[PDB]
């Protein structure tokens, strides 16, 4: 059940002549890949009173 | 079509045959826009008479 | 003569080893073909008239007009744009235009030459890893590439 | 809140590279901070990138075979972003001796 | 050799810039154009012969 | 000519085969009507215009799971009001042109 | 004659109005909105758009 | 890559027609008189 792709159908694929899949499937991730620094997270995790 | 004698110039038909201009004609709008100077010089003076 | 003729046919073939790049297709808004997806050029606008004899205006019964009247209207522009991704460029259009059968055959076997040495990134990530003996980290994204 | 629109995946530069061994100390603290900030992210493949980046570092001391085809234990955590590439030893820890 | 040196990590840093580019595949492209000339130069002579 | 079922009062008017590119310039100026009339800052409806095929039928977002379980959220528009007045204007045009 | 909001007495109004001329003048400049910028002249309309 | 159309056989106008305004008017009809370039060549002999 883990999500491979997230698409937006302008028209249902049964009715989609000249089949045009969403541009979101070009990326590896199903959404926008946002690089986050894990060392900057674990400091914020281990402090924070 | 021009005819190289004292014969009058005659016009092409929907059945692809040259027919004389003198008489009733039907143009569709698509043919009139692509034969404007041909209209104005050959069949339209045969309308002014 | 046999050596000179054979040599210019290799001048003919190697000059034609190109790729038929698709270009922009504009809808024929005017009434000449009325919506056939003709190919505007915009790098040589004179080439549009010679590309498409179906779009010829036939004012008089010219000897060329004796020929060009017989041109069928739906033999122009593209037929099947094999597109895959909306918003991304289509990979392979299929158009009718002025083209000799021989130079097209030289070009279609040149793409077949270039397809003959092409491997998809599932295979070439092994080749780079096996040429590096499985070290030197390599990451292919598992997604579509049209 | 905006998952499916943007995923906060782990950075490429903070994976320990899949040739350094685990005995190298700055490589495992690079993996320690990777594992702690693992569940913080919204990447659904982040459990496997966490598992594989440690498994990159102990390749020869822990030589397990990985059931994904064409791919090995020196394959980095940067690659595993697809569900069919998850190792069956990670899917089933009883396959690991 | 340095004592705390892993051979797999050393060769990763060693072999790094000569797999970054596709210039390794340039000599692989030379093998076709050498072949395509060699078949034709055989065939250009043997048809004139 | 085909696609989504709409009432067609204006069908007697001459119109060539509107392809995907010519429909985008229809979508450019329908959006430019609603941006001018209601004065929206931002972009309400131009992802249909700037890319893709604008010839829509019914928008629906779907996420594909790994086990073949694609689930799709169809979202039809509700009771449209301005279009209900526009269908009056289209049908009134054909007798009062 | 179709002239939108010709008897409007409001505080302001929308900037999107239709003021067709009387039929003694050329009413061609309101039927050039979508597929007519560029090529066409300021006197004719395309019957195909 | 080739942006233009792929042919190698141009349709070259070898011998031009007789331009004339004095006698035998109307036998020939160019497209240049209508500000249009012809798709096909226009002349007596048009060698491929």
């Amino acid at each position: 059940d883990v999500i491979t792709n997230v698409l937006v159908a302008r028209v249902d694929p049964a009715q989609r002549g000249d089949a045009a899949v969403d541009i979101r499937a070009t990326h590896a991730t199903f959404a926008a890949a946002l690089p986050v620094d894990p060392a900057a997270i674990v400091v914020a995790m281990l402090c924070g009173q | 079509v021009p005819r190289p004698n004292g014969l009058e110039p005659q016009l092409i038909d929907d059945g692809n045959v040259p027919r004389d201009i003198a008489g009733d004609w039907v143009y569709p709008s698509d043919v009139l826009q692509v034969s404007v100077a041909v209209f104005r010089d050959y069949v339209w003076p045969m309308v002014k008479a | 003569l046999r050596s000179n003729v054979l040599l210019m046919l290799l001048q003919f073939t190697l000059s034609n080893l190109k790729i038929n790049k698709s270009s922009t297709f504009t809808s024929d808004v005017t009434t000449i073909t009325s919506g056939r997806m003709i190919r505007a050029f915009e790098g040589r606008p004179e080439l549009l008239a010679l590309a498409y004899p179906g779009r010829a205006v036939l004012p008089t019964q010219t000897k060329n007009a004796q020929f060009l009247s017989t041109a069928i209207a739906d033999r122009i522009g593209r037929l099947d744009r094999a597109n895959l991704i909306g918003g991304e460029v289509s990979a392979m259009v299929e158009c009718m235009e002025l083209c000799d059968a021989l130079t097209l055959h030289i070009r279609e076997t040149y793409i077949m030459l270039l397809r003959s040495m092409h491997q998809d990134p599932t295979q070439i990530v092994q080749i780079v890893n096996e040429c590096a003996n499985n070290l030197l980290n390599s990451t292919i994204p598992i997604s579509l590439r049209p | 809140a905006y998952n499916g629109l943007v995923t906060t995946v782990l950075s490429e530069d903070a994976f320990p590279d899949s040739s350094q061994s685990i005995t190298h100390l700055p490589s495992m603290w690079k993996c320690l901070f990777l594992t702690l900030a693992g569940p913080m992210t919204s990447d659904p493949h982040s459990p496997v990138k966490v598992f594989m980046a440690l498994a990159n570092l102990l390749a020869q001391p822990e030589p397990i075979a990985i059931g994904v085809p064409g791919m090995h234990q020196t394959t980095p955590a940067s690659q595993f972003s697809h569900p069919g590439v998850w190792p069956p030893g990670f899917l089933n820890p009883q396959l690991i001796n | 050799t340095e004592t705390n040196l892993i051979p797999s990590h050393h060769y990763g840093k060693a072999f790094a810039p000569l797999f970054a580019s596709n210039a390794m595949f340039t000599r692989n492209q030379r093998a076709v154009i050498t072949r395509e000339a060699f078949v034709c130069a055989r065939s250009a002579v043997a048809q004139c012969q | 000519d085909a696609g989504f079922l709409v009432p067609r009062p204006l069908d007697a008017l001459r119109q060539f085969d509107v392809t995907s590119a010519a429909a985008a310039e229809i979508m450019h100026a329908v959006n430019d009507a609603f941006k001018t009339a209601f004065d929206l800052d931002g972009a309400l409806l131009d992802g249909l215009a700037l890319y893709g095929d604008p010839r829509i039928a019914d928008l629906s977002a779907a996420y594909l799971q790994y086990g073949g379980n694609v689930v799709r959220e169809h979202v039809p528009p509700g009771p449209s009001h301005i279009h209900r007045a526009l269908q009056q204007v289209e049908s009134t045009f054909m007798a009062e042109m | 004659v179709c002239m939108t909001n010709w008897a409007s007495l409001g505080d302001e109004g929308r900037g999107l109005e239709v003021r067709l001329p009387p039929p003694t003048d050329s009413s061609v400049h309101a039927y050039k909105t979508v597929l007519s910028r560029g090529y066409i002249d300021n006197a004719q309309f395309n019957p195909l758009a | 890559e080739d942006t233009g159309l792929c042919t190698s056989f141009m349709l070259l106008d070898n011998i031009p027609s007789a331009h004339l305004t004095k006698e035998l008017i109307g036998f020939t009809w160019f497209m240049q008189m209508y500000q249009m370039t012809p798709p096909l060549p226009e002349g007596a002999v048009n060698r491929i």
